[PDB]
């Protein structure tokens, strides 16, 4: 319940209403997002995690207990990025981008040539549960 | 926040005290040693691994360990060597040709590395500064004469360094 | 606006420098570098040349941090090869990264302090420059460009000694460092120069592509040595500094911590060096030892197959990234098979933090360029290749 | 001030031909301050070189062709006036200010 | 050979690599009070050498 | 974020037309694209929840002068959100003009100057597209394959003129080219 | 008197003082050393034959190494 | 004195190292082979060569120019 004094990132300034804040662009962009085709894969990931992402902030009071939840960041980050999904959003319902072409080719190459294990590798961890739950209901 | 604390910031500000310890440590290295080799009579550190001056190398017998294998020519990632070669009156295998340009090297020792008999060394010698481009272009009878100036060194340093190659 | 053409023909301030200045008065409007003055077409060589013939072209790129350089096209290499570096090598790798660090930050910071006209931390450090340069003449016989890291290892073993010494340095560097700090640290003027001097968000410095100091000193934690590690690197204690104000000063004293904690990391390898081979095993890839090449035939060839020709690399493509002292440098890597490189594109850091330096200097007085600059830590062998 | 996307067609690609050979004009007087011509070459024959220039690619008929060769001629422009290098009777890679060629060439050398 | 260069049984002895605290330095009061006691003695000094100069 | 996870979730969400190709390898995941998609598509992995690709690391061309369209221009992308690496490529030719990123990514600036100096690929939107690496007035594009490693011309200093001055190339000692092939 | 105007000179005519003679070569060249700790034991150090025109290249190849650190070897010991 | 040896070669204070070599007399041995190194530290000489001694000619190493021969027949 204490307020933030600060993110530890310079520039990203701390928001003391996040919680507000979140849920009213969840709930825009849960409405901006019908523009899109219903059949469309985009669609149904942003949906979802969205979705998700309000359901935690609705049920939690303290900024604290949705970090925790989310284990995704601050909540100044958690607004950067529906921020940066509204945006987006916006920039594809004018590309118009949807659809699959009539001559719609495309080559999937899985290259299994191993590399050693000293050479630099990006190992970041498991994800949050919801992203496999995300990816999961997108390929069903 | 308080009269005391403002007090001695005041104070420290006024006064310059942050300034009083550059100044002492400044002092203190004063009368200490110094570090400063006396050149030309004292010399800098150096090991048997350092790479100087190139040097084509002979037997004790006289003859030249070189063979005109040409690997050395191959390696060098400057092409700073130039190597022509023929068969000897004895039908030995020789060059009558061998050139490096001091100019082009990078003194990176690949030639040296590269050499199966040990015939061409980058030596222990760092002082050779000229006052023309030309006499930094090396041709065989130069790399032979320093062969035989450093022969001596070269051979306690390849004793040295034959237990790491 | 007036303009202000600067360009320092000398070392004082890089020595290839060179910027278009507009000013209203003393405050800088905009700041236009202008490069390519140490062009030297690096990329085009390296196409000419075997895989190990193209390895001293790395130690001349940032020419203060040589072995890092040499160390992230090795590993290119053997990421492209698929070849396995033994655990021996892989320390003394890490090792020797540590002391390149410690070389280039000693030189960046005190450099930077003579610009804005502190004269004596510069010879202080420079003697333990000369120290650490005397390790690296030790292993390789050279006291800059050493050429030691090699796809597979190292060139050599180290000397009997060199371990011993090398702790004898660490048991006083701290000090060194200390008396670094208390020159600089708390003094007003220095404090007066670099506070709230070329501030940067976190925002901006992802934008900008900014890595390394440029990019903790704005509080995003993001090392490679952790984020990606190579080599043993998972295997050591250290901590990741981080800025909260994204100045000149936190960047400093960024630097400062850096050289404390790769003292520390010094210290770890030189306890936990193993016994071993310094050189991949595998027979096509390495050089046989001399006495093996003038004994044994198959030696023999493959000592005159890898001088000649050098090994071949499959045909693929890759970029890698290891932390060098100036930030993340990378190297795309394009084989077609042979034995030389189809393409091998240099990413150097200095050339992301340059091409910030109008940013950085918008609205700052004429003489917090040089404070900037010095903060951004450019070389311009790796800007310009 | 971007740099614009590719002429649609030969008109639009014929309009950026003609600014900028506009331009190039505009900057001889320029020209010929920086290289000191006043005693060398009039200012009709830069613009007459340049119009050679421009009237010998007039075979052209792609459109991109015409904007790279626009580009291309920007930045010699370009060059010219803000970096100059001075020779002599040359400007950057226009030199300024009874026997057949065979036989020429023959005294010459054997290459041709 | 088999010896190669490396630490010795039980390794190296500790080394520190971080910052040491000096010391705080004179007081402020002290600085003041020698000061503002230096300013009044010498100024009564001050008036002692005109009153002999006179 | 692994690349089994970016992979599959990129071809569930990606905009079909906008990838020709993709591989999922240890040597990096890497994404093709027409050239007239690649803008928004970067776009995309810039700005989605689930990518935050906020660091364009590099951008670089390579030769292939056996193809039609002979330049690749490779796109190396970073997200520090989630710890993963990004490669992104599409092909160009002579007089094709490709679109800047610039406004998606600062730091493209100096890199697009730097693949117009070396190949020639222009970028459309590009603010101040001019060489930067190569000696002013430069002709050729040095990174070409066919562009010869010495170049065509050389500099000197000539005394009856008082200035440094530009000549074609005279060498001493040609480069030799060994094949060991 | 080379002291008075070389002082390169001056400086090691006083750190002969207290030096052990190592030996002399064919030129003439002195060896000193001292045996103790300020240069991190480094206390080699030659005297020229000539007191003027004196030059880094007069040092013989079996002195080099020892001059250099490089060997402990003299040059006595590289010549038997 | 050769012509090989006058291609590099401006100084005739030394003899050349063709006329050295010669000057060494050809080493005898017992028996039909011989294993030459060019140095009794083989690490430092030259790789390993096998030498028939079958001819009545001395026989030379291809690598050093030493001479063998064999001793009783
Ligand atoms: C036998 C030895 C004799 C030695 C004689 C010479 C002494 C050495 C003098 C040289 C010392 C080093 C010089 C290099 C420092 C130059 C930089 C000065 C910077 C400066 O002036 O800062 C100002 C304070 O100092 C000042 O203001 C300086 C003036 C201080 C006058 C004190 C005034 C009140 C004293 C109390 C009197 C009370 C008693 C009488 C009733 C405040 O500016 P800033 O921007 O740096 O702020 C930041 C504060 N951290
Ligand atoms: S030192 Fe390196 S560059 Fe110089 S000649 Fe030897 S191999 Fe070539
Ligand atoms: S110096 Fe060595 S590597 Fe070079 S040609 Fe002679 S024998 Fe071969
Ligand atoms: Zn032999």
């Amino acid at each position: 319940a204490k307020v933030k004094q600060t993110t530890g990132i310079v520039g990203l300034d701390v928001v003391p209403n996040a919680r507000a804040v979140l849920i009213d662009l969840y709930s825009k962009t849960l409405k901006e997002i019908q523009a899109v085709p219903e059949d469309e894969g985009y669609r149904k990931a942003v949906e979802s995690f969205t979705r998700q992402r309000l359901n935690v902030c609705k049920e939690e009071e303290d900024w604290e207990m949705i970090e925790k939840r989310l284990g995704c960041g601050q909540v100044e980050e958690l607004i950067e990025e529906a921020r940066d999904e509204l945006t987006l959003i916006g920039k594809m319902i004018e590309w118009d981008p949807w659809g699959v072409p009539d001559d719609y080719e495309c080559e999937v190459i899985e290259n299994d040539a191993p590399i050693p294990k000293h050479v630099p590798q990006h190992r970041p961890g498991p994800l949050p549960e919801q992203f496999y739950k995300t990816l999961e209901g997108l390929i069903a | 926040k308080d009269w005391n604390t403002v007090f001695e910031r005041s104070i420290n500000t006024l006064f310059l005290t942050e300034m009083v310890r550059g100044l002492s440590l400044t002092l203190k290295y004063f009368f200490d040693p110094k570090v400063t080799i006396n050149y030309p009579f004292e010399k800098g550190p150096l090991s048997p691994r350092f790479r100087g001056e190139h040097a084509l190398r002979r037997y004790p017998t006289g003859e030249e360990r070189c063979i005109a294998c040409k690997l050395c020519e191959a390696v060098c990632p400057a092409q700073a060597i130039t190597i022509e070669a023929e068969e000897r009156e004895d039908g030995s295998r020789r060059t009558t040709r061998y050139d490096i340009d001091m100019t082009k090297c990078i003194y990176c020792g690949f030639c040296q590395e590269a050499c199966p008999v040990d015939a061409i060394v980058e030596g222990p010698n760092f002082e050779f500064a000229t006052e023309t481009h030309e006499e930094l272009l090396y041709d065989k009878e130069k790399l032979l004469e320093n062969g035989d100036r450093w022969e001596t060194e070269i051979a306690e340093n390849l004793r040295s360094e034959s237990l790491y190659r | 606006n007036f303009t202000l053409n600067f360009g320092p023909q000398h070392p004082a301030a890089h020595g290839v420098l060179r910027l278009v200045l507009e000013m209203n008065g003393e405050v800088v409007e905009r700041a236009e570098p202008h490069i390519g003055l140490l062009h030297r077409g690096t990329e085009k060589l390296i196409e000419y040349k075997t895989y190990l013939q193209a390895l001293p072209y790395f130690d001349r790129l940032d020419y203060v941090s040589m072995m890092a350089q040499e160390h992230a096209y090795s590993l290119a290499v053997e990421k492209l090869l698929n070849c396995e570096v033994p655990l021996r090598a892989q320390y003394i790798r890490v090792l020797f990264c540590e002391i390149t660090r410690i070389l280039n930050h000693l030189l960046a910071l005190t450099t930077h302090a003579m610009d804005v006209g502190a004269l004596t931390p510069f010879l202080w450090a420079f003697e333990e420059r000369e120290k650490l340069l005397e390790f690296y003449e030790r292993v390789s016989g050279a006291r800059m460009h050493a050429s030691f890291i090699r796809p597979g290892g190292v060139a050599q073993d180290l000397p009997l000694g060199l371990c011993r010494d090398i702790d004898s340095f660490t048991q006083q560097f701290a000090s060194r460092i200390d008396e670094l700090e208390e020159m600089l640290t708390g003094n007003r003027i220095w404090k007066q120069r670099l506070v709230d001097i070329g501030t940067v968000t976190a925002q901006q410095a992802k934008d900008w592509g900014f890595s390394g100091v440029m990019l903790r000193g704005s509080g995003v934690c993001w090392d490679l040595r952790r984020a990606a590690p190579y080599d043993v690197y998972d295997q050591l204690d250290f901590d990741v500094p981080v800025g909260t104000r994204g100045d000149c000063y936190d960047r400093y004293c960024i630097r400062i911590e850096e050289m404390r904690q790769s003292l520390r990391i010094i210290v770890q390898c030189l306890n936990q060096m193993p016994s071993g081979m310094i050189k991949a095993d595998d027979r096509k890839l390495c050089p046989p030892s001399r006495c093996r090449m003038k004994l044994s035939m198959e030696s023999l060839i493959h000592h005159f197959e890898l001088y000649t020709e050098g090994f071949s690399v499959p045909a693929s493509s890759t970029y890698t990234a290891v932390e060098a002292p100036k930030g993340e440098f990378g190297v795309f890597l394009v084989s077609n098979g042979s034995n030389r490189p189809y393409r091998c594109k240099i990413r150097a850091p200095g050339f992301a933090h340059l091409q910030g330096l109008d940013f950085m200097s918008k609205h700052h007085m004429l003489a917090d360029v040089v404070t900037i600059i010095g903060t951004q830590d450019i070389v311009f062998g790796e800007v310009d290749r | 001030i971007g740099v614009p996307p590719n002429s649609a067609n030969l008109t639009e690609a014929r309009r950026r031909v003609f600014d900028f050979f506009r331009a190039a004009c505009r900057s001889i007087p320029t020209i010929m301050d920086i290289y000191n011509l006043q005693d060398v070459v009039a200012p009709s024959q830069l613009r007459y070189a340049i119009s050679a220039q421009i009237r010998n690619n007039a075979h052209i008929t792609d459109p991109k062709v015409i904007d790279l060769l626009i580009f291309k001629g920007m930045e010699e422009l370009t060059d010219i006036v803000d970096h100059a290098k001075q020779r002599h009777h040359i400007i950057g890679q226009y030199v300024v200010g009874g026997k057949t060629d065979f036989l020429k060439n023959f005294y010459t050398s054997n290459y041709f | 050979p088999l010896l190669q260069d490396g630490p010795p049984p039980g390794g190296f002895a500790p080394v520190r690599y971080a910052r040491r605290i000096s010391n705080t330095g004179p007081s402020a009061m002290a600085m003041f009070l020698a000061v503002s006691g230096a300013f009044a003695w010498g100024m009564y000094q001050v008036g002692q050498g005109n009153k002999i100069r006179r | 974020m692994d690349n089994q996870f970016i992979f599959k979730y990129s071809w569930e969400t990606l905009p079909k037309k906008w990838v020709k190709k993709m591989e999922r390898s240890e040597h990096g995941n890497r994404f093709d694209t027409n050239t007239d998609y690649l803008f928004q598509l970067l776009c995309f992995l810039k700005l989605h929840t689930y990518t935050r690709v906020q660091v364009l690391i590099d951008i670089c061309g390579v030769d292939y002068p056996s193809r039609k369209r002979r330049f690749e221009v490779v796109y190396n992308l970073l997200s520090t959100r989630y710890n993963s690496r990004i490669r992104v490529q599409t092909s160009a030719d002579e007089v094709t003009r490709i679109s800047s990123v610039v406004s998606l990514f600062p730091s493209a600036g100096w890199w697009e100057r730097e693949v117009w100096d070396m190949f020639g690929v222009s970028f459309i939107n590009h603010p101040d597209l001019r060489r930067i690496l190569t000696d002013y007035g430069f002709e050729g594009h040095p990174l070409r394959k066919d562009f010869p490693l010495s170049g065509y011309v050389q500099v000197r200093y000539d005394d009856p003129e008082k200035r440094v001055v530009s000549e074609p190339i005279e060498m001493t000692q040609e480069f030799r080219y060994f094949d060991f092939a | 008197m080379r002291c008075l105007p070389d002082g390169n000179l001056l400086q090691t005519k006083i750190h002969n003082i207290g030096a052990t003679l190592v030996g002399v070569d064919k030129f003439g060249n002195k060896y000193y050393q001292k045996l103790g700790d300020t240069q991190y034991g480094r206390h080699r150090w030659v005297e020229y034959a000539s007191k003027d025109r004196y030059n880094a290249s007069q040092v013989p190849a079996e002195w080099h190494g020892w001059l250099h650190f490089i060997t402990d070897h003299t040059g006595d010991e590289l010549l038997s | 004195v050769g012509n090989h040896t006058a291609k590099w070669m401006q100084d005739r204070s030394k003899k050349s190292p063709m006329e050295l070599i010669s000057e060494v007399p050809p080493i005898k041995v017992d028996g039909r082979i011989v294993a030459c190194e060019g140095d009794t530290n083989p690490a430092l000489g030259h790789p390993i060569e096998f030498i028939c001694l079958d001819l009545n000619e001395p026989a030379i190493c291809k690598y050093c120019g030493l001479r063998y021969v064999q001793d009783h027949h």
